[PDB]
Protein backbone atom coordinates (compact mmCIF):
# COMPACT_ATOMS: atom_id res chain seq x y z
CA UNK A 1 0.00 0.00 0.00
CA UNK A 2 0.97 3.64 -0.51
CA UNK A 3 -0.50 7.13 -0.75
CA UNK A 4 -2.62 8.35 -3.62
CA UNK A 5 -0.63 10.07 -6.40
CA UNK A 6 -2.85 13.14 -6.06
CA UNK A 7 -2.31 13.10 -2.30
CA UNK A 8 1.46 12.99 -2.79
CA UNK A 9 1.25 15.80 -5.33
CA UNK A 10 -0.75 17.95 -2.92
CA UNK A 11 1.70 17.27 -0.08
CA UNK A 12 4.62 18.20 -2.33
CA UNK A 13 2.82 21.32 -3.58
CA UNK A 14 2.32 22.45 0.01
CA UNK A 15 5.90 21.55 0.94
CA UNK A 16 7.64 23.50 -1.83
CA UNK A 17 9.04 26.84 -0.66
CA UNK A 18 11.86 29.18 -1.79
CA UNK A 19 15.21 28.85 -0.06
CA UNK A 20 15.99 32.00 1.93
CA UNK A 21 19.72 31.31 2.10
CA UNK A 22 20.06 30.67 -1.63
CA UNK A 23 17.94 33.75 -2.30
CA UNK A 24 20.31 35.82 -0.17
CA UNK A 25 23.37 34.42 -1.94
CA UNK A 26 22.07 35.08 -5.45
CA UNK A 27 20.84 38.46 -4.19
CA UNK A 28 24.35 39.41 -3.07
CA UNK A 29 25.76 38.14 -6.36
CA UNK A 30 23.38 40.38 -8.30
CA UNK A 31 24.23 43.30 -6.01
CA UNK A 32 27.95 42.87 -6.66
CA UNK A 33 27.27 42.64 -10.39
CA UNK A 34 25.29 45.88 -10.43
CA UNK A 35 27.93 47.63 -8.32
CA UNK A 36 30.58 46.54 -10.82
CA UNK A 37 28.44 47.78 -13.71
CA UNK A 38 27.89 51.11 -11.93
CA UNK A 39 31.58 51.69 -11.30
CA UNK A 40 32.29 50.67 -14.90
CA UNK A 41 29.73 53.04 -16.46
CA UNK A 42 30.84 55.87 -14.15
CA UNK A 43 33.18 56.89 -17.01
CA UNK A 44 30.67 57.41 -19.85
CA UNK A 45 30.66 61.25 -19.92
CA UNK A 46 34.45 61.07 -19.85
CA UNK A 47 34.07 59.45 -23.27
CA UNK A 48 31.40 62.03 -24.19
CA UNK B 1 28.89 13.08 12.53
CA UNK B 2 28.72 15.45 9.56
CA UNK B 3 27.22 15.69 6.10
CA UNK B 4 28.66 13.09 3.71
CA UNK B 5 29.19 13.95 0.06
CA UNK B 6 28.56 11.92 -3.06
CA UNK B 7 30.93 11.94 -6.04
CA UNK B 8 29.69 14.08 -8.92
CA UNK B 9 32.57 13.69 -11.42
CA UNK B 10 34.29 10.31 -11.40
CA UNK B 11 37.30 9.39 -13.53
CA UNK B 12 40.21 6.96 -13.35
CA UNK B 13 42.37 9.85 -12.06
CA UNK B 14 39.69 12.38 -11.07
CA UNK B 15 37.03 12.04 -8.37
CA UNK B 16 35.26 15.12 -7.02
CA UNK B 17 32.80 15.12 -4.13
CA UNK B 18 30.46 17.96 -3.25
CA UNK B 19 27.82 18.50 -0.59
CA UNK B 20 24.28 18.12 -1.97
CA UNK B 21 23.01 20.77 0.45
CA UNK B 22 25.91 23.17 -0.20
CA UNK B 23 27.30 22.42 -3.66
CA UNK B 24 29.97 25.08 -3.11
CA UNK B 25 31.96 22.83 -0.78
CA UNK B 26 34.13 20.36 -2.68
CA UNK B 27 36.89 17.81 -2.18
CA UNK B 28 38.96 16.80 -5.21
CA UNK B 29 41.53 14.01 -5.44
CA UNK B 30 43.92 13.60 -8.37
CA UNK B 31 46.44 10.79 -8.78
CA UNK B 32 49.23 10.95 -11.35
CA UNK B 33 51.06 7.66 -11.90
CA UNK B 34 54.45 7.69 -13.60
CA UNK B 35 57.41 5.33 -13.84
CA UNK B 36 60.73 6.86 -12.78
CA UNK B 37 64.16 5.27 -13.14
CA UNK B 38 66.75 5.40 -10.36
CA UNK B 39 70.10 3.64 -10.12
CA UNK B 40 69.83 0.03 -11.38
CA UNK B 41 66.17 0.10 -10.30
CA UNK B 42 63.00 1.06 -12.15
CA UNK B 43 60.61 2.83 -9.78
CA UNK B 44 56.83 3.32 -9.90
CA UNK B 45 55.97 6.76 -8.55
CA UNK B 46 52.56 8.26 -7.76
CA UNK B 47 51.67 11.83 -6.83
CA UNK B 48 48.64 12.37 -4.61
CA UNK B 49 46.87 15.68 -5.21
CA UNK B 50 44.13 16.65 -2.74
CA UNK B 51 42.16 19.90 -2.82
CA UNK B 52 39.53 20.85 -0.24
CA UNK B 53 37.48 24.01 -0.76
CA UNK B 54 34.90 25.65 1.51
CA UNK B 55 33.08 28.71 0.23
CA UNK B 56 32.26 30.94 3.16
CA UNK B 57 31.31 34.55 4.01
CA UNK B 58 33.82 35.20 6.71
CA UNK B 59 33.30 37.96 9.34
CA UNK B 60 30.08 39.14 10.96
CA UNK B 61 30.71 42.83 11.73
CA UNK B 62 30.99 43.11 15.51
CA UNK B 63 28.19 41.14 17.16
CA UNK B 64 24.80 41.88 15.56
CA UNK B 65 22.43 39.83 13.42
CA UNK B 66 20.22 41.22 10.67
CA UNK B 67 18.95 40.72 7.12
CA UNK B 68 20.65 43.61 5.29
CA UNK B 69 24.12 42.30 5.97
CA UNK B 70 24.83 39.89 3.13
CA UNK B 71 28.55 40.40 2.88
CA UNK B 72 30.67 38.97 0.05
CA UNK B 73 31.32 35.25 0.09
CA UNK B 74 34.98 34.28 0.14
CA UNK B 75 36.84 30.99 -0.26
CA UNK B 76 38.91 28.75 2.02
CA UNK B 77 41.07 26.26 0.12
CA UNK B 78 43.48 23.71 1.59
CA UNK B 79 45.60 21.84 -0.95
CA UNK B 80 47.80 18.88 -0.04
CA UNK B 81 50.25 17.11 -2.36
CA UNK B 82 51.88 13.77 -1.55
CA UNK B 83 54.56 12.15 -3.71
CA UNK B 84 56.61 9.01 -3.20
CA UNK B 85 57.45 5.54 -4.40
CA UNK B 86 54.62 3.03 -4.30
CA UNK B 87 56.35 0.32 -2.27
CA UNK B 88 57.68 2.78 0.31
CA UNK B 89 54.06 3.53 1.20
CA UNK B 90 54.57 1.81 4.56
CA UNK B 91 57.09 4.43 5.65
CA UNK B 92 55.37 7.05 3.50
CA UNK B 93 52.43 6.90 5.91
CA UNK B 94 54.42 7.51 9.08
CA UNK B 95 56.05 10.75 7.94
CA UNK B 96 52.62 11.86 6.71
CA UNK B 97 51.46 11.23 10.27
CA UNK B 98 54.55 13.16 11.35
CA UNK B 99 53.65 15.90 8.87
CA UNK B 100 50.26 16.12 10.59
CA UNK B 101 51.68 16.69 14.07
CA UNK B 102 54.44 18.86 12.64
CA UNK B 103 52.03 21.40 11.18
CA UNK B 104 49.60 20.91 14.08
CA UNK B 105 52.02 22.39 16.60
CA UNK B 106 52.65 25.30 14.22
CA UNK B 107 49.22 26.17 12.79
CA UNK B 108 46.52 24.41 14.82
CA UNK B 109 48.07 25.48 18.14
CA UNK B 110 50.41 28.23 16.99
CA UNK B 111 49.53 31.57 15.44
CA UNK B 112 50.88 30.66 12.00
CA UNK B 113 47.41 31.22 10.57
CA UNK B 114 47.54 34.87 11.60
CA UNK B 115 50.83 35.39 9.77
CA UNK B 116 53.29 34.95 12.61
CA UNK B 117 56.15 32.45 12.65
CA UNK B 118 57.65 30.95 15.79
CA UNK B 119 61.37 30.09 15.51
CA UNK B 120 61.28 28.11 18.77
CA UNK B 121 58.30 25.96 17.78
CA UNK B 122 58.83 22.26 18.47
CA UNK B 123 59.47 20.43 15.19
CA UNK B 124 60.16 16.71 14.94
CA UNK B 125 61.14 14.31 12.18
CA UNK B 126 59.57 11.01 11.17
CA UNK B 127 62.34 8.87 12.65
CA UNK B 128 62.34 8.09 16.36
CA UNK B 129 64.99 7.08 18.87
CA UNK C 1 24.26 3.84 -16.79
CA UNK C 2 27.91 4.16 -17.80
CA UNK C 3 26.75 6.32 -20.69
CA UNK C 4 24.49 8.32 -18.39
CA UNK C 5 27.52 9.13 -16.25
CA UNK C 6 29.71 9.84 -19.29
CA UNK C 7 27.19 12.29 -20.76
CA UNK C 8 28.04 14.94 -18.16
CA UNK C 9 31.23 16.09 -19.90
CA UNK C 10 29.06 17.85 -22.50
CA UNK C 11 28.56 20.53 -19.85
CA UNK C 12 32.28 21.29 -19.83
CA UNK C 13 32.23 21.10 -23.63
CA UNK C 14 29.53 23.77 -24.00
CA UNK C 15 31.26 25.73 -21.23
CA UNK C 16 34.47 25.91 -23.26
CA UNK C 17 32.45 26.72 -26.38
CA UNK C 18 30.94 29.69 -24.55
CA UNK C 19 34.45 30.69 -23.50
CA UNK C 20 35.57 30.78 -27.12
CA UNK C 21 32.42 32.61 -28.23
CA UNK C 22 32.75 35.29 -25.56
CA UNK C 23 36.45 35.79 -26.28
CA UNK C 24 35.77 36.07 -30.02
CA UNK C 25 33.03 38.64 -29.41
CA UNK C 26 35.30 40.67 -27.13
CA UNK C 27 38.11 40.56 -29.69
CA UNK C 28 35.79 41.70 -32.48
CA UNK C 29 34.36 44.58 -30.44
CA UNK C 30 37.89 45.64 -29.51
CA UNK C 31 38.82 45.54 -33.20
CA UNK C 32 35.82 47.75 -33.97
CA UNK C 33 36.83 50.24 -31.28
CA UNK C 34 40.43 50.34 -32.49
CA UNK C 35 39.30 50.87 -36.08
CA UNK C 36 36.97 53.69 -35.05
CA UNK C 37 39.56 55.51 -32.96
CA UNK C 38 42.11 55.13 -35.77
CA UNK C 39 39.63 56.66 -38.23
CA UNK C 40 38.93 59.53 -35.83
CA UNK C 41 42.66 60.21 -35.40
CA UNK C 42 43.23 60.12 -39.17
CA UNK C 43 40.37 62.55 -39.78
CA UNK C 44 41.62 64.91 -37.08
CA UNK C 45 45.20 64.98 -38.36
CA UNK C 46 44.23 65.40 -42.02
CA UNK C 47 41.72 68.19 -41.37
CA UNK C 48 44.15 70.05 -39.10
CA UNK C 49 47.07 69.71 -41.52
CA UNK D 1 29.48 70.51 -56.76
CA UNK D 2 29.27 72.86 -53.77
CA UNK D 3 26.59 70.72 -52.13
CA UNK D 4 28.45 67.48 -52.87
CA UNK D 5 31.36 69.02 -50.97
CA UNK D 6 29.18 68.05 -47.97
CA UNK D 7 30.84 64.66 -47.51
CA UNK D 8 33.90 66.39 -45.97
CA UNK D 9 32.05 67.11 -42.73
CA UNK D 10 28.79 65.12 -42.80
CA UNK D 11 30.34 61.70 -43.45
CA UNK D 12 32.87 61.56 -40.57
CA UNK D 13 30.75 63.49 -38.08
CA UNK D 14 27.89 61.06 -38.65
CA UNK D 15 30.29 58.11 -38.50
CA UNK D 16 31.67 59.21 -35.13
CA UNK D 17 28.16 59.94 -33.86
CA UNK D 18 27.13 56.38 -34.69
CA UNK D 19 30.37 55.20 -33.07
CA UNK D 20 29.56 56.91 -29.77
CA UNK D 21 25.95 55.71 -29.97
CA UNK D 22 27.15 52.13 -30.34
CA UNK D 23 29.77 52.40 -27.60
CA UNK D 24 27.17 53.72 -25.17
CA UNK D 25 24.37 51.35 -26.21
CA UNK D 26 26.48 48.19 -25.94
CA UNK D 27 27.45 49.03 -22.35
CA UNK D 28 23.94 50.26 -21.54
CA UNK D 29 22.28 47.00 -22.62
CA UNK D 30 24.11 44.66 -20.26
CA UNK D 31 21.01 42.85 -18.93
CA UNK D 32 22.92 41.37 -16.01
CA UNK D 33 21.70 38.11 -14.48
CA UNK D 34 22.64 36.00 -11.48
CA UNK D 35 21.45 32.48 -10.71
CA UNK D 36 22.22 29.44 -8.59
CA UNK D 37 21.07 25.84 -8.26
CA UNK D 38 20.70 23.53 -5.28
CA UNK D 39 19.58 19.93 -4.76
CA UNK D 40 17.82 20.22 -1.41
CA UNK D 41 15.85 17.14 -0.42
CA UNK D 42 12.14 16.83 0.36
CA UNK D 43 10.99 14.32 2.97
CA UNK D 44 7.54 12.73 3.20
CA UNK D 45 6.73 10.56 6.20
CA UNK D 46 5.93 6.91 5.46
CA UNK D 47 3.65 5.05 7.91
CA UNK D 48 5.62 2.33 9.67
CA UNK D 49 2.89 -0.33 9.45
CA UNK E 1 60.91 10.00 20.76
CA UNK E 2 60.90 11.66 17.35
CA UNK E 3 64.13 13.49 16.61
CA UNK E 4 63.77 17.23 17.27
CA UNK E 5 65.11 19.57 14.62
CA UNK E 6 66.33 23.15 14.83
CA UNK E 7 65.86 25.94 12.28
CA UNK E 8 68.59 26.35 9.67
CA UNK E 9 67.62 29.30 7.47
CA UNK E 10 65.28 32.04 8.64
CA UNK E 11 63.82 34.78 6.47
CA UNK E 12 61.10 37.41 6.58
CA UNK E 13 58.81 34.82 4.95
CA UNK E 14 60.01 31.26 5.56
CA UNK E 15 61.94 29.17 8.08
CA UNK E 16 63.45 25.76 7.36
CA UNK E 17 64.07 23.07 9.96
CA UNK E 18 66.54 20.24 9.50
CA UNK E 19 67.55 17.28 11.63
CA UNK E 20 71.13 17.73 12.90
CA UNK E 21 71.79 13.99 12.80
CA UNK E 22 70.58 13.64 9.19
CA UNK E 23 70.66 16.88 7.20
CA UNK E 24 68.67 15.33 4.34
CA UNK E 25 65.27 15.46 6.03
CA UNK E 26 63.88 18.98 6.32
CA UNK E 27 60.70 20.96 6.94
CA UNK E 28 59.97 24.52 5.84
CA UNK E 29 56.93 26.73 6.42
CA UNK E 30 56.69 29.84 4.24
CA UNK E 31 53.94 32.42 4.55
CA UNK E 32 52.55 34.91 2.04
CA UNK E 33 50.22 37.49 3.58
CA UNK E 34 47.88 39.81 1.71
CA UNK E 35 45.22 42.47 2.28
CA UNK E 36 42.14 42.64 0.06
CA UNK E 37 39.20 45.07 -0.17
CA UNK E 38 36.19 43.11 -1.42
CA UNK E 39 32.94 44.09 0.30
CA UNK E 40 33.91 47.27 2.16
CA UNK E 41 35.55 44.74 4.47
CA UNK E 42 39.27 44.09 4.88
CA UNK E 43 40.25 40.43 4.66
CA UNK E 44 43.82 39.45 5.54
CA UNK E 45 44.72 36.50 3.33
CA UNK E 46 47.33 34.11 4.73
CA UNK E 47 48.80 31.24 2.72
CA UNK E 48 51.62 29.08 3.99
CA UNK E 49 53.47 26.55 1.86
CA UNK E 50 54.29 23.77 4.33
CA UNK E 51 56.62 21.22 2.75
CA UNK E 52 58.32 18.33 4.55
CA UNK E 53 60.95 16.45 2.55
CA UNK E 54 62.50 13.07 3.30
CA UNK E 55 65.01 11.21 1.14
CA UNK E 56 64.68 7.52 1.92
CA UNK E 57 66.73 4.85 0.14
CA UNK E 58 64.90 2.58 -2.26
CA UNK E 59 63.86 -0.80 -0.76
CA UNK E 60 66.59 -3.38 -0.38
CA UNK E 61 66.15 -6.60 -2.41
CA UNK E 62 63.39 -8.81 -1.03
CA UNK E 63 64.37 -11.47 1.49
CA UNK E 64 68.04 -10.50 1.57
CA UNK E 65 69.94 -8.44 4.16
CA UNK E 66 73.62 -7.98 3.37
CA UNK E 67 74.59 -5.31 5.94
CA UNK E 68 75.14 -2.34 3.64
CA UNK E 69 74.16 -2.40 -0.01
CA UNK E 70 73.26 1.19 -0.82
CA UNK E 71 70.29 2.20 -2.96
CA UNK E 72 69.80 5.60 -4.57
CA UNK E 73 67.71 7.75 -2.26
CA UNK E 74 64.21 8.52 -3.52
CA UNK E 75 62.30 11.69 -2.70
CA UNK E 76 59.31 11.60 -0.35
CA UNK E 77 57.80 15.09 -0.26
CA UNK E 78 54.52 16.41 1.14
CA UNK E 79 53.36 19.89 0.13
CA UNK E 80 50.57 21.64 2.01
CA UNK E 81 49.12 25.11 1.47
CA UNK E 82 46.38 26.73 3.55
CA UNK E 83 44.93 29.80 1.83
CA UNK E 84 42.33 31.77 3.74
CA UNK E 85 41.47 35.01 5.46
CA UNK E 86 42.98 35.75 8.86
CA UNK E 87 39.51 36.32 10.35
CA UNK E 88 38.52 32.64 10.29
CA UNK E 89 41.14 30.57 12.11
CA UNK E 90 38.26 29.94 14.50
CA UNK E 91 36.72 27.99 11.62
CA UNK E 92 39.73 27.37 9.36
CA UNK E 93 40.89 24.83 11.92
CA UNK E 94 37.47 23.17 11.63
CA UNK E 95 37.50 21.81 8.08
CA UNK E 96 41.24 21.19 8.26
CA UNK E 97 40.47 18.55 10.87
CA UNK E 98 37.99 17.14 8.37
CA UNK E 99 40.64 17.57 5.68
CA UNK E 100 42.86 15.39 7.85
CA UNK E 101 40.08 12.83 8.13
CA UNK E 102 39.16 13.04 4.45
CA UNK E 103 42.61 12.13 3.12
CA UNK E 104 43.07 9.61 5.93
CA UNK E 105 39.96 7.72 4.82
CA UNK E 106 41.04 7.23 1.22
CA UNK E 107 44.84 7.42 1.56
CA UNK E 108 45.97 6.55 5.10
CA UNK E 109 43.24 3.96 5.64
CA UNK E 110 42.61 3.44 1.92
CA UNK E 111 44.97 2.42 -0.86
CA UNK E 112 45.14 5.66 -2.85
CA UNK E 113 48.85 5.69 -2.04
CA UNK E 114 49.12 2.64 -4.29
CA UNK E 115 47.56 4.64 -7.14
CA UNK E 116 44.09 3.16 -6.68
CA UNK E 117 40.79 5.02 -6.43
CA UNK E 118 37.35 4.28 -5.01
CA UNK E 119 34.27 6.51 -5.40
CA UNK E 120 32.64 4.57 -2.54
CA UNK E 121 35.00 6.21 -0.02
CA UNK E 122 33.23 7.33 3.16
CA UNK E 123 33.77 11.06 2.76
CA UNK E 124 32.73 13.55 5.43
CA UNK E 125 32.36 17.33 5.24
CA UNK E 126 32.95 20.05 7.81
CA UNK E 127 29.30 21.02 8.28
CA UNK E 128 27.54 19.02 10.99
CA UNK E 129 24.06 17.57 10.46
Amino acid sequence: TFYSPKEIFNRLKDSLVPDTGLVTQVWADNNTKRMDFLTAMAEIPQTL
Amino acid sequence: ANKPMQPITSTANKIVWSDPTRLSTTFSASLLRQRVKVGIAELNNVSGQYVSVYKRPAPKPEGCADACVIMPNENQSIRTVISGSAENLATLKAEWETHKRNVDTLFASGNAGLGFLDPTAAIVSSDTT
Amino acid sequence: SSFLDALGYLGSLIKDFKRRRFFLNKAHQRIRNKLGVSFAERRSQIVSK
Amino acid sequence: SLWLSFRYEIMPLYYQSQDVLDVIANSTSEFMTSRDFVAKAINIGIPLE
